[PDB]
């Protein structure tokens, strides 16, 4: 079996709203089509093992982001464009997924910051391991 | 939460 990593693309910054780090129900407000995002692999790190949350869980932005670009800490997966709103990724071996939102393109919404998300993930009782991680990132919009 | 990363953007 093999994991999969589900970003739903979306237009604006929270309404209020606290930020959740798991399920939630979609709000369906104009999403963005033809987003950019591409997958970086951190190196060392293997979600594969307990030993691999703990050692991701001490990870700094400073050694993936420090001077606003990836270093040498990350790897190179893949690039896709998000089309309909919606983007999938299969095919992922137990590690750690970052997405970066790339500038071309987006003419009338500006670059949203980045997001990091350890793929599988355990379950929320903690009991087993989910193989598909859902994760909605909002983009923040020119003017 | 223990287990996450960092995905505060919903």
């Amino acid at each position: 079996e093999r994991t999969s990593i589900a970003v739903h693309a979306l237009m604006g910054l929270p309404t209020g709203q606290p930020a959740n780090g798991t399920k939630l129900d979609s709000i369906g407000l104009p999403k963005v089509d033809g987003m950019s995002f591409t997958l970086y692999r951190v190196n060392e790190i293997d979600l594969t093992t307990q030993a691999g949350w703990d050692a991701a869980s001490k990870i700094k932005l400073e050694e993936l982001y420090t001077n606003g670009h990836p270093t040498d800490k990350v790897t190179k997966v893949a690039t896709k464009k998000t089309e309909g709103g919606v983007a999938k990724f299969d095919n992922l071996t137990p590690a750690l997924y970052l997405v970066v939102q790339e500038l071309n393109g987006a003419e009338a919404v500006v670059r949203s910051q980045p997001f990091l998300v350890a793929a599988p993930q355990t379950n929320p009782t903690g009991d087993g391991w989910l193989q598909d991680v859902h994760v909605y990132p909002k983009h923040q919009a020119l003017s | 939460k223990n287990a996450g990363f960092e995905l505060p953007l919903t």
